[PDB]
RNA sequence: GCUUGAGUCUCGUAGAGGGGGGUAGAAUUCCAGGUGUAGCGGUGAAAUGCGUAGAGAUCUGGAGGAAUACCGGUGGCGAAGGCGGCCCCCUGGACGAAGACUGACGCUCAGGUGCGAAAGCGUGGGGAGCAAACAGGAUUAGAUACCCUGGUAGUCCACGCCGUAAACGAUGUCGACUUGGAGGUUGUGCCCUUGAGGCGUGGCUUCCGGAGCUAACGCGUUAAGUCGACCGCCUGGGGAGUACGGCCGCAAGGUUAAAACUCAAAUGAAUUGACGGGGGCCCGCACAAGCGGUGGAGCAUGUGGUUUAAUUCGAUGCAACG
C-alpha cells in the first residue's frame, strides 16, 4: 500500500537456482521470486524457461502497489539472465534500464579447487 | 554494462556488453584456478591457433 | 535405418471410402480377420442412430477431437543421463494414434461385446470418458507440462 | 709492441630483474542496522548444513586479509629458481651508436663460497579465501577415496633453517665456421621521412625446413651439422640411490655410496595388428515406431540337477537345450 511506482529488480541467476526480487529504488524488499518455489524442485528448475514462471510471481505479490516501471540487475551467470527479463517484458512492466552486476574480482580471492571426477 | 533506451522495447543492446565480461571471465572463476595448467595450456591452445 | 520412401496408401473404408477411416479399422483390425474388423466398427459406426438420430459421418471426427494430442515427450541419451525432451505431433500420427488409444482402450471397457464395447466409447470420447481421453491430458502432464526441457 | 678478444668511458633504449616503503580499485568473508518472507545451499540425484531465534535475496555503514581482471602476447627481464596493479627510494644486468681509452688484462674450472619452486622446521606475528588432518552427508559389494557440508596445520609477514623437483630444452660453459623461408620483440642508419609507411644494419626470440647428423623420432646457423678449450657424468636389470661409515641437519631427512644374492634380460625408437568406459564417418529389426509373444498357467520337449543296478555316449556364451 506504499506504491512505489518505480523500483529496480536484482536477479541472481545462478545454477543450482536463480531468483528475483523486485525491490524500490532505495534497495527495499517489495516482492521476490524463486525456482525452488515454483512447483517444480530437485533440479527440474534452473532452465531459463522454469525460472520466468518463477519472477512472474512476483507480479502476483509486489503488484499490490502499482510499479508502473522498473529497471533490471543481473547478477551471475545461469539459466535466468535472459528468463527473466524477458517475462518481466511480458508481465507489463515497463523498463529503465538492464545493467549485469555479476561480481567480477581482480583476481583477489583464490576460489575453490573442488570438482575432479 | 549500462543499458538504458527510449520507446519501450525489449530489443536487447544486452549482448552488446556480453562481448569484454560476461560468462566467461565468470566460468573463468567458478571452479578452482590454475597455475601451471594455464601458463602450458594457454601456451598450446595458442599452438592451435596458426592453422 | 536410412530408408527414406513414402507412406503405404491404405485402402479406403468398404463405403464410405476414406483413408482416415481406412488405416482406423486396419489398426482396430485383429489376426488378419480384417472382415469382423469391419462388421464390428462399421456397426458401432452406424449405431450412433440409435444413440443420436441424423447423418451420423461427423461424429466420428467429432469424437476423435476430445482425443487428439498435440504434444509428447521423447527421452534422449544426452547430458551422461536420459533427457525427455517433449515434442508437438504431426498429423500424419495426431489421428492414427488417437485411434488407437479409442481402440486400444475399448477393449478393456468390458460392456456388452466389442461391436457395442466400441460404440459407446465413441460417445465418451466427445463427451470426455475412458482412459481414451484420460490418455490425453495424462499424456500432456509432461508435454507442455515439463517444457523446462522442451 | 699491435688490436680484432676482453674491459673502461660517453649518450641513449626496453624490461613482471632485485630489496625497501607507500597507495588504489574490484571481489570474498565477517559485524551491525533497514526492507522483506519460507526458503536457501548443494548434487547425477540426494543428504549433512543454514532458515520462522527470520535465512537466502536486497540495501547502508564498518572491520580485515589475500591476490592484482582488462592490457597479456606464439611478449619481456633473470644464471638458475623465478618475476605481473599504480607511485617513490636504493640497486644489478642486457643492448645499440658515433665514437674516445686500456692493451690478451682471456676461456674453462676439481675442491671452495654463494644463490635454491613447493612442501616442511624454529621463534614471534597474522589469518579473508583456499585447504593435508579430522568430522559429518552420499556413492559402493565395500569406499579409511573421487562428490557434497564443514575444517586445523599450512598457505601470508619477519628473521633463521632445510637444500630437494619431470630444478626439463630430460640437450654444460666459451669461441669460429656452414643453403633458405615466414613471424615476434627491442636499438640504430638511411628514404619526396610526404604514409600505415620503404630500404638496410645489431641484440634477444618463435615456427617451417636443406646439406649433414641420427637407431628412429627427429635436430637443423638459438644444431643433436663441421671443429677447437675446459669441466661434470655413464658402463646390464633387480637388489638400490638401499645398507654401513663419514659429513651436514633442530627434525624431517640430505650428501657421499656398496655387497650378498638373483635374472637373461632390463631398455630406446619405430612397424603390424588387437583393444580403449578415444575421436571422425558409416551399415544390420541393433535401437527408436508399432504387431504379436516368452517370463505366470496346464500339457509337450530337451537340459542341469537329484536319483537310479542303469538312468548309454555326445552337444554347454552368442555357435548348448523340439
Amino acid at each position: 500500500r506504499k506504491q512505489v511506482s518505480d523500483g529496480v529488480a536484482h536477479i541472481h541467476a545462478s545454477f543450482n537456482n536463480t531468483i528475483v526480487t523486485i525491490t524500490d529504488r532505495q534497495g527495499n524488499a517489495l516482492g521476490w521470486a524463486t525456482a525452488g518455489g515454483s512447483g517444480f524442485r530437485g533440479s527440474r528448475k534452473s532452465t531459463p524457461f522454469a525460472a520466468q514462471v518463477a519472477a512472474e510471481r512476483c507480479a502476483d505479490a509486489v503488484k499490490e502497489y502499482g510499479i508502473k516501471n522498473l529497471e533490471v540487475m543481473v547478477k551471475g551467470p545461469g539459466p535466468g539472465r535472459e528468463s527473466t527479463i524477458r517475462a518481466l517484458n511480458a508481465a507489463g512492466f515497463r523498463i529503465t534500464n538492464i545493467t549485469d552486476v555479476t561480481p567480477i574480482p581482480h583476481n583477489g580471492c583464490r576460489p575453490p579447487k573442488k570438482r575432479r571426477v | 554494462i549500462k543499458v538504458r533506451e527510449n520507446e519501450p522495447f525489449d530489443v536487447a543492446l544486452r549482448r552488446f556488453k556480453r562481448s569484454c565480461e560476461k560468462a566467461g571471465v565468470l566460468a573463468e572463476v567458478r571452479r578452482r584456478e590454475f597455475y601451471e595448467k594455464p601458463t602450458t595450456e594457454r601456451k598450446r591452445a595458442k599452438a592451435s591457433a596458426v592453422k | 535405418r536410412r530408408r527414406v520412401i513414402g507412406q503405404r496408401k491404405i485402402l479406403p473404408d468398404p463405403k464410405f471410402g476414406s483413408e482416415l477411416l481406412a488405416k482406423f479399422v486396419n489398426i482396430l483390425m485383429v489376426d488378419g480377420k480384417k472382415s469382423t474388423a469391419e462388421s464390428i466398427v462399421y456397426s458401432a459406426l452406424e449405431t450412433l442412430a440409435q444413440r443420436s438420430g441424423k447423418s451420423e459421418l461427423e461424429a466420428f471426427e467429432v469424437a476423435l477431437e476430445n482425443v487428439r494430442p498435440t504434444v509428447e515427450v521423447k527421452s534422449r541419451r544426452v547430458g551422461g543421463s536420459t533427457y525427455q525432451v517433449p515434442v508437438e505431433v504431426r498429423p500424419v500420427r495426431r489421428n492414427a494414434l488417437a485411434m488407437r488409444w479409442i481402440v486400444e482402450a475399448a477393449r478393456k471397457r468390458g460392456d456388452k461385446s466389442m461391436a457395442l464395447r466400441l460404440a459407446n466409447e465413441l460417445s465418451d470420447a466427445a463427451e470426455n470418458k475412458g482412459t481414451a481421453v484420460k490418455k490425453r491430458e495424462d499424456v500432456h502432464r509432461m508435454a507442455e507440462a515439463n517444457k523446462a526441457f522442451a
